[PDB]
């Protein structure tokens, strides 16, 4: 497959209000996809129906060539073993340490040996470096610290594809830029395929292969970085660079301004 | 269609030769004779490998490592380009893996 | 006065640790002054000191030149009123609308008559561009719609002082675009005092006259948005720019790695 | 030492000339009287005004148009740069205040 994940004309809908009106999206397999859009607009719940957590009213969205929604629940449940969506609760065991976390997938989902399983959790440690924080526990880590072993536990069992729901909300740039290059070093390096959700669009566009912009249950504009930086479009080129009026306005419509200020 | 994977080894005087795909599905033969192949041994060659994960460059580090307790310096010859970025991941020393 | 708050030698500590190593710092009136640092440095507490709701283990507080932690109950209640710390919890009444909201000040606390207060919150409300929006509730409000009401009534009263504490977080460009410019807009205008807490860097210095980098309890250095972006230090060009590996190691303290991988 | 706010008024022929503070302190003795100081006038002069504020500003509005219900266009004379400021703040159009 070229696309691990591919959406096609996809539909759903809660309650009264409709949140998607067919929409077809693409993630390639191996590179960082990124999606932007205004709060609300159904980020999470696009992530959600990747992972099979909700399905949509029409369309079918495929992971590695196969129909979630389709999927037996004795499927499904081990389809979703190869994703891992981060930065959720549960992450980190509370009562073990940082490198028994990290440690504790290999230890039963897997029949590596142990030797090899110590200096592969040494290694995973080193990559998000916190190889020197292995016997603090997350009572102790540090904000950005905690997030960071979480991304190792997440990639101890490689996972084939990693959703990131806007996790860089919060943060100083030091503790941002750390998580940038995890993250573009990760997809070069083990080849995982990444999902992105945020609004800090210059550093998201910077490790990003291909990012999509959504607006009014709709797709606006997907393409790469450097395209889409320079796509000539007044509701792109808003977005993209947060100016406060364009085709979305500043202003409420309001009618006449001189009635409201001089009635009777 | 056909994607078999299968892990190879066969030393020729001083040289290990490793051939096929070093992961984690197909390392644990190797692991349970790591220190019956690798003790005649000088250098070892990942030339032939086509895939390495990160339990496999694990084994290879321990399989370095288990030449250098014997007392002769040990050569990586072959080794591909990816491990390589792999290795620069992992911020492995010159000590556990020479280039 | 030169300086609507200034601090003079301010220490804090809260259980065994200290926050704050006898710090002092300006904010001068009439202009927008920013504040930032890493997570967890102190600066939310920074704020409650020049509000008055905790007070100094040592030093002294001087707002408009009177020193609030030695002022009365009965002065300090009164001083606060000057003061809007903004995005904080009751912000809006749920139960009346848009213009009733922003009126509700100056409906008790002015004894401006009644066709003059009217117009007041029209042009209030065409000030943040919510003048349509006018008899909507908070229920129906947008995210960033809401937070510009909230400006909008904080402003009814026009306080010397108005405090945001990460006012950008979570927010798209367009969004965190509009609310930068309202602020700048009401300074230049209204000459309301600023002091803004961020961790959105760029945005933040294009609107401030002048800013403040905290770490490890003290100030690490001040100076305008020009001055700092220009400064050569490690420590400060490492947060400006969030440059992953600097004074701020990426990497824990760790020891001898070779031991780590291969032990016995 | 001294900050005392005071606003004043006085009509010459076809001309309104404030002075003084203009704002929320001292507007009320204008307002009271705000039909009776502006109908026989067909231009208010600012240019004798130090300090306006919103409510002032708002005042000033009222006052423009009450004179514009008589059937007299009204000119603006001698506005203060931060006044002209506050109106942009406000976008107030050339109907309620002219430039
Ligand atoms: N259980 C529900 N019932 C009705 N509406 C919902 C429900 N859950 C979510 N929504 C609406 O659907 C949209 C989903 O947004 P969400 O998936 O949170 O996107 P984002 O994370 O980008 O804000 C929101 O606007 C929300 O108001
Ligand atoms: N009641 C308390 N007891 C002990 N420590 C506290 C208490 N409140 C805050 N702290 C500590 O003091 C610091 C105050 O941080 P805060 O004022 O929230 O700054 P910021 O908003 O920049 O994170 C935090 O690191 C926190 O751990
Ligand atoms: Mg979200
Ligand atoms: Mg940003
Ligand atoms: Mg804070």
């Amino acid at each position: 497959v070229a696309n691990l994940v591919d959406m096609r004309d996809v539909s759903f809908t809660r309650g009264n209000r409709c949140i998607f009106d067919n929409i077809s999206l693409t993630v390639p397999r191996g590179k960082i996809t990124a999606i932007m859009g205004p709060s609300g607009i159904g980020k999470t719940t696009l992530l959600r129906l990747i992972g099979g957590q909700i399905a949509p009213d029409h369309g079918e969205i495929l992971f590695d060539g196969e129909n979630i929604p389709a999927m037996s629940r004795s499927r499904l449940y081990t389809v979703r073993k190869r994703m891992s969506m981060l930065f959720q609760s549960g992450a980190l065991f509370t009562d073990m340490n940082v490198f028994d976390n990290v440690a504790y997938p290999l230890r039963e989902h897997t029949q590596l040996p142990a030797p090899l399983l110590h200096s592969t959790v040494m290694m995973k440690l080193e990559a998000v470096g916190l190889r020197g924080a292995a016997k603090l526990m997350p009572s102790e880590l540090s904000g950005g610290m905690a997030r960071r072993a979480a991304l190792a536990r997440a990639i101890a069992l490689e996972p084939d594809l990693i959703m990131f729901d806007e996790p860089f909300v919060g943060q100083d740039p030091i503790t941002m830029g750390v998580l940038v290059k995890l993250i573009s070093e990760l997809n070069s390096a083990l080849g995982v395929t990444c999902v992105v959700v945020s609004h800090d669009v210059p550093e998201v566009l910077s490790i990003a292969d291909h990012a999509w912009i959504l607006a009014d249950k709709k797709i606006v504009a997907h393409g790469s970085a450097q395209a889409l930086q320079a796509n000539p479009d007044p509701r792109v080129r808003q977005f993209l660079d947060g100016i406060a009026d364009g085709p979305v306005p500043f202003r409420y419509p309001a009618g006449d301004y001189h009635a409201d200020l001089l009635p009777g | 269609y056909f994607q078999s994977e299968s892990l190879s080894w066969m030393q020729t005087g001083d040289t290990l030769a490793l051939s096929g795909e070093l992961d984690q599905d197909v390392l644990l033969p190797l692991w349970e004779m790591r220190e019956e192949a690798v003790k005649g041994i000088t250098c070892i060659d990942l030339s032939r490998v086509s895939r390495v994960d990160t339990g496999g460059l694990a084994l290879l580090l321990h399989l370095i490592d288990l030449a250098k307790k014997q007392g002769n310096n040990v050569t990586l010859q072959g080794v591909n380009d990816k491990v390589y970025t792999l290795a620069k991941l992992y911020n492995l020393p010159a000590d556990v893996l020479p280039r």
